[PDB]
RNA sequence: GCCAGCCACCGCGGUCAUACGAUUAACCCAAAUUAAUAGAUCCACGGCGUAAAGAGUGUUUAAGAAAAAAAAUCACAAUAGAGUUAAAUUAUAACUAAGCUGUAAAAAGCCCUAGUUAAAAUAAAAUAACCCACGAAAGUGACUCUAAUAAUCCUGACACACGAUAGCUAGGACCCAAACUGGGAUUAGAUACCCCACUAUGCCUAGCCCUAAACCCAAAUAGUUACAUAACAAAACUAU
């Protein structure tokens, strides 16, 4: 049996140190007419428009580059005891990925 | 307190040095009864040489 | 006996903090072209500091420098001087639109 | 009929009380899977206070000796050229290779940071990896 | 929040981690007090307002055969149950 | 009593609970003690708590 | 409970308090365990425990709810504001 | 039938009074009952943002606390002197013009005026300032220089020192603002709001007066986030 803390050094999180300019593949998961519900393995799901140029290759289960930038967007404003999260990530699109 | 006083009588109509100067006497006024009630073989010493 | 806990250390991953414009440079009140870069070259006013982007230090030290230079007559009041008007733009305020 | 309110205590503790009071004649099926299987906390209400004054949290950070290794390799060579993939359980990233052969390497008597830091870097050229310095 | 700190292991560059010993021995009996309450045919409600799973969370119900409620709530449902649902109608033993 | 760090040691009971009775002899009880160091813990403790004691008796 | 008429006032009161029920522990089912003081909003109660003989000495509303839960031997004192539902 | 009258407190009576007066009945004390005046008893080991309550401020005396730990501060507009002037305005001069000021709209006033150019004194201190520093408080933010901001770092008055603005006494200054006063307009009246003129005075030197919503309506020194929501507001509380 391998201790929980074990686990948590050597996960791929961990190893990725800050999230500020990491780049992380994913794999899209819903399509919209112009918006791309990416999941890059983090907490949540960032969203990326198509870009003009390969666009009709974006399909469901695509992989794709990503520059991940924070890990999950959250501000604190005046008169809020607790923070207001997005629920969402936030990353841009570099390509698609080359297999 | 001597600092004081010399700013003081050239400058008589300052009010913030001549509240410092009556604070500062009050101190020491209020030390020196402290020192009399512990040491008084060294309070007589301190009371002749300053002329207090 | 497990060496995988966390250790008290702080965070490495600390990035050094924003340094401003002016941060370790002596100002001065005889230098005209560094104190009327934070001038309106119009109206002659004195920039905050949501236009100049100066810390607060350096911004007070400006202030006194340049009021300094007003009296003393080293540069004018009412405008900023012809001959350092194409000096580089450091403020972020654009007039023309 | 029953007790209805929340802050008195919790779930286990009225309903044992009411039948024991004599009003519900009736037990309930879980109470029985209760009595058997309690919680590790009871559920009793609390009113989430609002902490002030020098009082702080008790959560530490999560820092390992690792991450003073990464930290450097990030600053000097930014994030190395191959991707991230978090979908994979054992994936070894460049950064983590660097970490690795720079435990090895310090397990040989170097204590100087900059003979640890170059050979780590020298080494991994042998490997094939690349690392071209930022700036 | 405030009442969940004992139940995280740490904070990860600001991003909370929870210590998932303590979540096997609450899943252990959370499971094991689930089952026990569907042995003694009693009903389970599955209760989940997030609009990402209610399909998901729908359909895992049906397949289970107990019953799901993964939309708006109405605010006299579990204590104005008469009025709601029926005259005489039996509550759910246990909601998820 | 609600004010006092003590208010048990100002009623009746503890004032008449402390059983020392001085002789016919003695007239003057002087006690010096020190407000600082772990020496004179004794010392404050007998007069913040025994000496009214002694004194109503 | 409130309403329109005194009559339906008596009817929604009775039926809503049964669900809101409390069960007081009783030492000896004759008093309660220990002296209790509290202080709820503006209201100053305090009670004292008491033996078998000397029983419900208390404010006129407390004996009506004391013999409602069965408590018989109990003192109260009441303080400060003394509003029946506080 | 708000009449005659009743009440310990709240109240009753204004042509259908369980409250006045009488009657029937009832209730409660009883050789006593009721009324009147004194007395027993009863205020705070409670409170001080909004309720009556933290006194305008600081130091010190009397007095009292100390008990565990620990603590001389600081870029910036304190204060009092000395010197200095950018932008505006005005005396005043030149030139042109016949009008200039003013309001929702006008009148009055001015025509010794208005515009431009040149320019002392007095007074007040754009932008910086979306900064939050200094002083015990009231206060202070144009520039320069000098002097300078008590205590080896608790509480403390009726004592000592200080205290915006308005006001008084004497001398000096007067751009401009301006109670009072006069004129114009409005209005039923306007000894008001609006418009024009001007005085005390706002300013400097010396003295006095010692008042403010002197309010952050929250006293000083050490602390705690435990217990716990009257309401509202600026969350609750312990020790001296
Ligand atoms: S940040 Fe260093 S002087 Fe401005
Ligand atoms: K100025
Ligand atoms: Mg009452
Ligand atoms: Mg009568
Ligand atoms: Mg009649
Ligand atoms: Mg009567
Ligand atoms: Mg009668
Ligand atoms: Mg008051
Ligand atoms: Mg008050
Ligand atoms: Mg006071
Ligand atoms: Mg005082
Ligand atoms: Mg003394
Ligand atoms: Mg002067
Ligand atoms: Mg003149
Ligand atoms: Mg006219
Ligand atoms: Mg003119
Ligand atoms: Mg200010
Ligand atoms: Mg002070
Ligand atoms: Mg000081
Ligand atoms: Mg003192
Ligand atoms: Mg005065
Ligand atoms: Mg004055
Ligand atoms: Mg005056
Ligand atoms: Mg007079
Ligand atoms: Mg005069
Ligand atoms: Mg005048
Ligand atoms: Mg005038
Ligand atoms: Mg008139
Ligand atoms: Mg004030
Ligand atoms: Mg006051
Ligand atoms: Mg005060
Ligand atoms: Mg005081
Ligand atoms: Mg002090
Ligand atoms: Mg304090």
């Amino acid at each position: 049996v391998e201790s929980f803390a074990s686990m948590l050094r050597h996960s791929p999180l961990t190893q990725m140190g800050p999230a500020k300019n990491k780049l992380v593949i994913g794999q899209i998961f819903h399509i919209v007419e112009d918006d791309l519900y990416i999941d890059f393995g983090g907490k949540f799901h960032c969203v990326c428009k198509r870009p003009e140029v390969d666009g009709e290759k974006y399909q469901k289960g695509t992989r794709v580059r990503l520059r991940l930038l924070d890990l999950e967007l959250t501000s604190r404003f005046l008169g809020a005891t607790t923070d207001t999260t997005i629920l969402e990530a936030d990353a841009v699109l570099l390509g698609l990925q080359e297999s | 307190i001597r600092n004081y006083e010399e700013h003081m009588q050239k400058h008589r109509k300052d009010k913030a040095h001549k509240r410092f100067l009556l604070m500062s006497i009050d101190q020491r006024k209020k030390m020196l009864k402290n020192l009399r009630e512990t040491n008084y073989a060294v309070f007589e010493k301190i009371c002749k040489e300053l002329g207090i | 006996s497990n060496e995988d806990l966390p250790v008290p250390m702080e965070n490495p991953y600390k990035e050094p903090l924003k340094k401003c414009i002016l941060c370790e440079k002596h100002v001065d009140y005889k230098n005209v072209q560094l104190l009327s870069q934070f001038i309106s070259p119009f109206t002659g006013c004195i920039y905050g500091r949501h236009i100049t982007g100066l810390c607060g230090k350096k911004q007070k030290e400006i202030t006194k420098a340049i009021k300094r230079a007003q009296i003393l007559g080293f540069m004018p009041v009412t405008y900023k001087d012809p001959a350092y008007l194409k000096d580089p733009k450091v403020c972020n305020i654009k007039y023309r639109e | 009929a029953g007790s209805r309110l929340e802050t008195v205590g919790s779930i286990f503790s009225r309903t044992r009380d009411l039948i024991r009071a004599g009003v519900l004649k009736e037990k309930p099926l879980w109470l029985d899977i209760y009595n058997a299987f309690p919680p590790l906390r009871e559920p009793v209400f609390r009113r989430p206070r609002l902490r002030y004054g020098k009082a702080k949290a008790a959560v530490q950070d999560i820092f390992y000796h690792e991450d003073r290794i990464r930290a450097k390799f990030y600053s000097a060579y930014g994030s190395g050229p191959k991707a991230f993939d978090l979908f994979n359980p054992n994936f070894k990233s460049t950064c983590q290779r660097f970490v690795e052969k720079y435990i090895e390497l310090q397990r040989l008597g170097e204590t100087d940071e900059e003979k640890l830091f170059v050979e780590a870097g020298k080494a991994l050229l042998a490997e094939g990896v690349t690392l071209r310095r930022v700036g | 929040h405030r009442f969940m700190e004992p139940y995280l292991f740490g904070s990860r560059l600001g991003q909370d981690i929870i210590d998932l010993e303590q979540t096997a021995a609450h899943l252990q009996l959370a499971l094991n007090f689930t089952a026990h309450v569907a042995y003694r045919e009693g009903i389970i409600l599955f209760v989940s307002r997030h609009r990402q799973f209610a399909h998901l969370i729908e359909t895992t119900a049906r397949d289970c055969g107990e019953y799901a409620h993964t939309r708006y709530f109405k605010g006299g449902l579990l204590t104005n149950a008469p009025l709601l649902l029926g005259p005489g109608v039996r509550l759910p033993d246990l909601i998820i | 009593p609600m004010k006092g760090r003590f208010p048990i040691r100002r009623t009746l009971q503890y004032l008449g609970q402390g059983d020392v009775v001085f002789k016919d002899s003695v007239k003057v009880m002087t006690v010096n003690y020190n407000t600082h160091g772990e020496l004179g813990e004794g010392a404050r403790k007998f007069v913040f708590f025994n000496i009214p004691q002694i004194q109503y008796k | 409970g409130k309403a329109t008429e005194r009559a339906d006032a008596f009817r929604k009161a009775k039926n809503r308090a049964v669900h809101y029920l409390h069960y007081i522990e009783r030492y000896e089912d004759h008093t309660i365990y220990h002296d209790i003081s509290l202080k709820f909003k503006r209201t100053h109660i305090k009670m004292k425990k008491q033996p078998r003989g000397y029983g419900l000495h208390c404010h006129r509303a407390i004996m009506t709810i004391c013999r409602l839960i069965g408590i018989k031997d109990l003192y109260a004192k009441v303080s400060g504001s003394v509003n029946m539902l506080n």
